[PDB]
């Protein structure tokens, strides 16, 4: 039903990989390489941060946004499905 | 029954509001990958780790790219 994490791994390799072959092939092999190894390292040795940003663009100057921001934080839990975790990775990667 | 479709509307509507917010806080996740992750934070990759996966692997992108 829903795929193996190794073939979403390969998925998200595949979706950002850049540009048959030979050196695209390598090239995703060690995609696939650095990815496994990386979490593999970090795994080794909430919302709190999400205001702090939406303060930050209103620091920023970028009011508008600050506004439609917190808006669709408060909309997202306003909501009874299925994500405490993608925004930490959001707010990681911001 | 209705409710059972009624999941798939929510989702994707959903989806697409945090999809907005990515793109707010300029993650430079595009739609597609972004659900990927969505698929692996729900299989149980840790946040942390999974980003940490993406910035390097952007890194060696970029760099690969040479």
């Amino acid at each position: 039903s829903m795929a193996s994490i190794t073939q979403l791994f390969d998925d998200l390799c595949e979706a950002l990989l850049p540009a048959r072959s030979v050196n695209r092939k390598r090239a995703k092999r060690s995609l696939k390489k650095v990815a496994y190894n990386a979490l593999f390292t970090n795994l080794f040795q909430a919302r709190n941060k999400i205001l702090m940003l939406s303060f930050d663009l209103r620091v920023g100057g970028l009011g508008p946004k600050a506004d439609r921001l917190e808006e669709l934080v408060e909309e997202l839990e306003a909501a009874p499905l299925l994500v405490g975790s993608v925004l930490d990775l959001l707010v990681q990667l911001a | 029954a209705a409710a059972a479709a009624a999941n798939l509307n929510a989702v994707r509507e959903t989806m697409d509001v945090l999809l907005e917010i990515s793109r707010i806080l300029n993650t430079g996740l595009d739609m597609e990958t972004l659900s990927i992750c969505v698929r692996l934070c729900e299989q149980g990759i840790n946040p942390e780790a999974l980003s940490s996966v993406i910035k390097e692997l952007r890194k060696a992108t970029e760099a690969l790219k040479a």
